């Protein structure tokens, strides 16, 4: 396996596959926005979001973490921590 | 940027013991192999003659290989 | 059996049930489109009685839901190749040589790599200089005689590094 | 043989009047020269044995064990620093001279013409080992271990003297030829049965068999590496040597009276291989391994086939080398981490990359790897015991399965999978330890090329 | 109000490195460690192991094997060239035996 | 120094006049060290 | 629709369907809180003995030493010979031994009687 990865790629891909989801909108979607607080989607769908990132990037994140992501900046940060995305 | 530092624990003692082992076996491995080869290519083993009449051999001259 | 709390929550238990049942339905149901149909059916089945104001009726439906889930699970679920039990699961544990080592080298090998060992020397000076007073004062200042949790406080007083950072920062790359 | 007795004496004041930090080099060099000179012995031919006096003589059973003793001395005398290198000069010289004196009585014992002389030098071998393991046992029950060692080995070994005096004054002298060439059958009375039980039970204590085997593991886990390796290899294989020599008398009654010892040895071989599968205390696994293999040796001696005696002496020599080496690797890991346990010192594939080869190769020589000498011994014992009965090969193969299981578990427990990442004191492997491993393994493979040496009298 | 001891806090773990980086197995004397390594790998391998391999590699025929081969070749040639079956049983001649009667 | 040595209580067992105390041997006081009984 | 999930000594009862987890006493909440307190104090002491840059050797886990000395040396005390211990000792120690001894007597008596008659296949049985 030879993939290259950077912070730009993981940021754009996570924001991409959150932009594609149905019951939110790409009009008001910053990098820094909560899920329950201002986008206003329920926690059930928040775990569906976590399921989407797990099924995309190809590795489980535990429910000891999946309580408390809630915002795409910390999602990008946590998966960049797990894959150790630097050279 | 593509290459990174990889970590491997302390190959120097590995290589030092391996080099000393091969050198201090082969210090008298090759001279003894040269010695045994020059013996059994330049001195002969023996032949299988019977005992002659009115003669005794010793406790050597019963054995094939000359170093034996 | 979790670091921050003692019991999960009620909502946390229902939520773990939902993720496990949805994952087992992924593994059960190939072609991904009949999967999407059955997943929205499951999401609707949770929606039909989500807004019940009791609590003993909530734990009633939760318990019977675990019964009718453990009836219908899948034998070999599709677990990812990093999860425990998975295909890899520390495949590359062969090469996670820890960094308390690499100081026990011969100095000729240390003469092959000048810059990395000099910067490791300055990181080790940064470890040794900022260990005693700051970290031990923050660890013996804020807790009670019983700590009662495992979350440890950040370093926000004036300056330097957070407490107990060394064997969390200097861990191997997980794809060496 | 006096040319081997007297330089063993002369190597003792060497150690005294050599100066500081020079006793080591002189003793190691001169004991290795003694090992070459010992290897010059191997002359034994055909019809008779060889007589190095009316006092000394060598059967071809005694030759490889004698070379094993004079080869295991310098290996040990190098093996026993770094746990007494900080101690005093006088105590260091006393320890080294004690090992030299123990070698001297072992040579006395292996070239014993007379069985009375054999008994005296047998318990003369018994004497210094208590002093060694008690003074340098490095644990808190070394007193208990040395005391059980003493009273077990005496109280079993002691009426053997009375039986040997009775044979001395009922049939003349006790040279092995005139004990031989004259030996008459001894019928199924009861006094003959007690004489047999005295002699064979003394050596049963020494091997040990299953009912008397807790003698051993305390004397190995609570002992230094020198006493452990000499104790295991040379003392147990010396006990087997002694039983091989004394079983020439008492020919008819062994068929009548030798069934329950076969039984206790077989079922205890199975139970001992089972008990060394689940224990902690890494040192003890090799001890119960030694109990299992010498129970196999005991079955091989008490059945009386030439195939059985060839397999017995091959199994003796191969297991002596393997168990001594594996004791030495266990001490190497204990010097790395002051644990003695097994579930603690994990990892060690990543770290110490060369030590994996010695662990694997010693575990395969314990596995009965097929060109090795260990499988040659076990295979001929299995052939002879299936000639003994058509049903007992189940226990032999079940021993084989469990032996492979616990040996390879001992491999993949300590040295497979994940360092516990709180150890951070282990240094890379010295040249000394790997020199010791190469001194163990390479004679075993070179005997695996040509095993016509180590097969005993019935070649 | 008691300690029951007075001795040193013990021990200090003797890292045999960090004063000799070129060190062989044992303690910190520089010369005699080199002499120990040289004597164990010369007078333990270069003169012991390889010369022992050549010595017991071939020697006189141990336990009379090849003599037995050649003597059996001669004796089977004789006993096949003179009619009688090779390895006649009853190795002691029944002329030279005296059974107890009945 | 990593070698075990017998402690105080390991040598406390070698005290009194006898080695094994029973229900009848408790009154065996140790002898005076001067071998002098007080008058 | 459920077969009620009978447990065994090998099929462990899983953490989902206890079902004692779903009727909760307050004392169990107190117990879980104090158990978290115990594990938190043990991890705090371990991590403070774990990240010292001056420390060199092993961490000296007392539970492992305690378990080892519990398993090896502290079996022999305590012990009293009970009827259960004596029964199970004479069963596992002597029973199978005397069983295999009976079957070896039987096989050897059959074999020696059969070769006293001589009707074995020892037409050539050389390597004995
Ligand atoms: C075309 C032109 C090229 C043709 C080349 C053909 C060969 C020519 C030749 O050398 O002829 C002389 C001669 C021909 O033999 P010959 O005169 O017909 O018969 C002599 C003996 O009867 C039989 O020899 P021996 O009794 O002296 O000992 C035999 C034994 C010898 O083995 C031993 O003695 C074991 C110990 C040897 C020393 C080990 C030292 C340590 C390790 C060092 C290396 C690492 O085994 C071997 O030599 C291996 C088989 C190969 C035989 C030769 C082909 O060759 C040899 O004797 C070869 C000796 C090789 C020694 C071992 C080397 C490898 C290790
Ligand atoms: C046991 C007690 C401790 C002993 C410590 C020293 C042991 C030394 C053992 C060396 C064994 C060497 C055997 C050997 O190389 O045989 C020649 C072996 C086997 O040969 P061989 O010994 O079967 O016969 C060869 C005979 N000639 C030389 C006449 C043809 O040779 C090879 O392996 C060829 C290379
Ligand atoms: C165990 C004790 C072994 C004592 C030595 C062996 C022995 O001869 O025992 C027989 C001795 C007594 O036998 P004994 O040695 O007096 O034999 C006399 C033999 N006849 C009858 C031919 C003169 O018994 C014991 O030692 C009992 C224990």
């Amino acid at each position: 396996d030879a993939p290259p990865l950077t912070l730009e790629g993981i940021k754009d891909r996570v924001l991409y596959v959150l932009k594609l989801y149905d019951k939110i909108d790409p009009e008001k979607l910053s990098v820094n926005s909560h899920f329950m607080k201002d986008l206003g989607l329920d926690s059930l769908d928040q775990v569906e979001i976590i399921m989407a990132m797990e099924d995309e990037f190809g590795f489980e994140i535990p429910d000891i973490d999946a309580e408390k992501l809630m915002c795409p900046q910390e999602i990008v940060d946590y998966i960049a921590d797990k894959k150790d995305v630097y050279e | 940027g593509k290459r990174l530092f990889i970590i491997k624990p302390s190959g120097f003692y590995d290589k030092r013991f391996l080099k000393l082992l091969r050198f201090y076996i082969l210090l008298t491995g090759i001279p003894v192999v040269i010695g045994i080869t020059l013996i059994n290519v330049f001195i002969g083993e023996a032949e299988l003659a019977e005992i002659p009449e009115g003669y005794v051999p010793e406790h050597w001259e019963y054995f094939k290989h000359p170093i034996s | 059996f979790l670091p921050s709390a003692a019991y999960l929550t009620h909502q946390q238990k229902v939520l773990q049930l939902y993720k496990r049942a949805l994952r087992h339905l992924e593994s059960r149901c190939v072609h991904r489109d009949k999967y999407r149909y059955f997943a929205c059916l499951l999401r609707a089945r949770f929606d039909e009685h989500k807004n019940e104001k009791d609590m003993v009726k909530a734990t009633q439906l939760l318990r019977e839901a675990e019964k009718e889930f453990w009836h219908g699970q899948h034998p070999q679920p599709y677990i990812f190749p990093e999860s425990p039990g998975g295909t890899s699961y520390e495949r590359y544990e062969c090469y996670k040589v820890p960094e308390w080592c690499l100081d026990d080298w011969h100095p000729s090998e240390k003469a092959m790599y000048p810059d990395y060992f000099a910067k490791r020397e300055q990181w080790k000076k940064l470890r040794r200089e900022s260990w005693e007073r700051e970290v031990k004062q923050l660890q013996e200042e804020t807790p009670v005689g019983g700590p009662r949790t495992e979350a440890l406080p950040p370093a926000r007083k004036q300056g330097d590094l957070p407490p107990l950072w060394w064997h969390i920062v200097t861990r191997p790359r997980e794809r060496p | 043989m006096l040319k081997y007795i007297i330089p063993t004496m002369m190597l003792m004041p060497l150690t005294w009047l050599s100066k500081n930090s020079m006793i080591w080099i002189n003793t190691t060099l001169h004991s290795l020269l003694i090992s070459l000179t010992s290897l010059l012995l191997l002359n034994q031919f055909g019809d008779n044995s060889l007589n190095f006096s009316l006092t000394f003589f060598s059967d071809s059973l005694s030759t490889p064990l004698l070379i094993l003793t004079m080869w295991l001395l310098p290996l040990m005398l190098m093996a026993s620093q770094h746990h007494l290198s900080k101690e005093n000069l006088a105590r260091k010289k006393l320890f080294i001279s004690m090992l030299i004196l123990l070698q001297l009585f072992l040579i006395m014992t292996f070239t014993a013409t007379e069985l009375i002389f054999f008994y005296i030098m047998f318990e003369a071998t018994l004497v210094p080992t208590l002093i060694i393991i008690t003074r340098w046992g490095n644990q808190t029950e070394r007193l208990n271990a040395g005391l059980y060692f003493l009273f077990y080995t005496l109280a079993g070994s002691l009426p053997l003297l009375v039986a040997l005096i009775y044979i001395q004054n009922t049939m003349g002298s006790l040279n092995f030829l005139i004990l031989q060439y004259w030996v008459q059958p001894m019928p199924n009375s009861w006094s003959n049965t007690f004489m047999w039980l005295a002699c064979m039970m003394a050596f049963m204590v020494k091997m040990p068999l299953y009912g008397l085997h807790l003698w051993l593991p305390k004397a190995h886990v609570e002992a230094p590496i020198a006493g452990s390796m000499v104790l295991a290899a040379i003392l147990l294989k010396l006990g087997g040597y002694g039983m091989m020599r004394i079983t020439l008398l008492l020919n008819p009654i062994t068929d009548f009276m030798a069934y329950p010892f076969i039984m206790l040895s077989l079922w205890g071989m199975i139970m001992t291989s089972s008990i060394c599968l689940r224990q902690t205390d890494l040192k003890s696994l090799i001890a119960y391994s030694s109990v299992s293999h010498m129970a196999l040796v005991i079955v091989a001696i008490l059945i009386q086939t030439p195939w059985s005696y060839m397999g017995a002496t091959a199994l003796m020599i191969a297991h002596g080398l393997t168990s001594s080496m594996l004791f030495c690797l266990a001490n190497s890991n204990y010097e790395r981490v002051h644990s003695r346990t097994m579930i603690l010192a994990r990892g060690l594939q990543t770290l110490l990359p060369l030590m994996a080869a010695w662990w694997l190769l010693a575990s395969l020589t314990n596995l009965a790897l097929p060109p090795s000498i260990n499988l040659i011994g076990e295979l001929f014992v299995v052939m002879s015991t299936f000639s003994w009965s058509n049903i007992t090969i189940i226990l032999m193969g079940l021993n084989m399965v469990i032996t492979a299981l616990y040996s390879l578990y001992m491999l993949i427990t300590t040295q497979r999978g994940k360092h516990t990442h709180h150890i951070n004191n282990i240094l890379p492997s010295f040249t000394r330890e790997n020199a010791l491993m190469s001194l163990h393994m390479l004679p075993l493979l070179l005997l695996s090329l040509n095993p016509k040496i180590i097969l005993g009298p019935l070649y | 109000p008691t300690l029951r001891w007075q001795e040193d806090p013990e021990p200090e773990d003797e890292n045999l490195y960090e004063k000799n980086p070129d060190s062989h197995g044992y303690d910190k004397d520089p010369a005699v460690d080199v002499w120990n390594m040289r004597v164990v790998f010369f007078f333990g391998f270069s003169i012991v192991l390889v010369l022992g391999s050549t010595f017991v590699a071939y020697l006189p025929d141990y336990r009379m094997q090849e003599w037995a081969r050649r003597e059996a070749e001669r004796l089977v040639k004789y006993r096949e060239a003179h009619g009688l079956p090779l390895m006649e049983s009853n190795c002691f001649d029944p002329s030279k035996i005296q059974l107890p009667e009945d | 120094a990593r070698q075990w040595q017998p402690d105080v209580e390991w040598a406390e067992q070698y005290g009194g006049a006898v080695m094994y105390p029973t229900k009848e041997t408790a009154h065996w006081k140790p002898p005076p060290w001067n071998d002098v009984d007080p008058p | 629709s459920f077969p009620k999930y009978e447990p065994s000594r090998l099929a462990s009862l899983p953490t989902t369907l206890d079902p004692a987890e779903y009727d909760i006493s307050s004392e169990t909440r107190k117990a879980q809180a104090e158990r978290l307190a115990i594990r938190s104090r043990l991890k705090r002491e371990y991590q403070l003995q774990y990240n010292d840059p001056s420390r060199r050797g092993v961490v000296e886990d007392p539970a492992l030493i305690r378990w080892t000395c519990a398993r090896s040396a502290n079996v022999y005390p305590n012990f009293r010979p009970n009827t259960k211990t004596s029964l199970l000792g004479a069963l596992f120690g002597i029973g199978p031994l005397i069983f295999w001894y009976y079957v070896f007597k039987t096989d050897r008596d059959r074999k020696e009687k059969l070769i006293q008659e001589g009707k074995l296949d020892r037409t050539f049985n050389i390597s004995y």
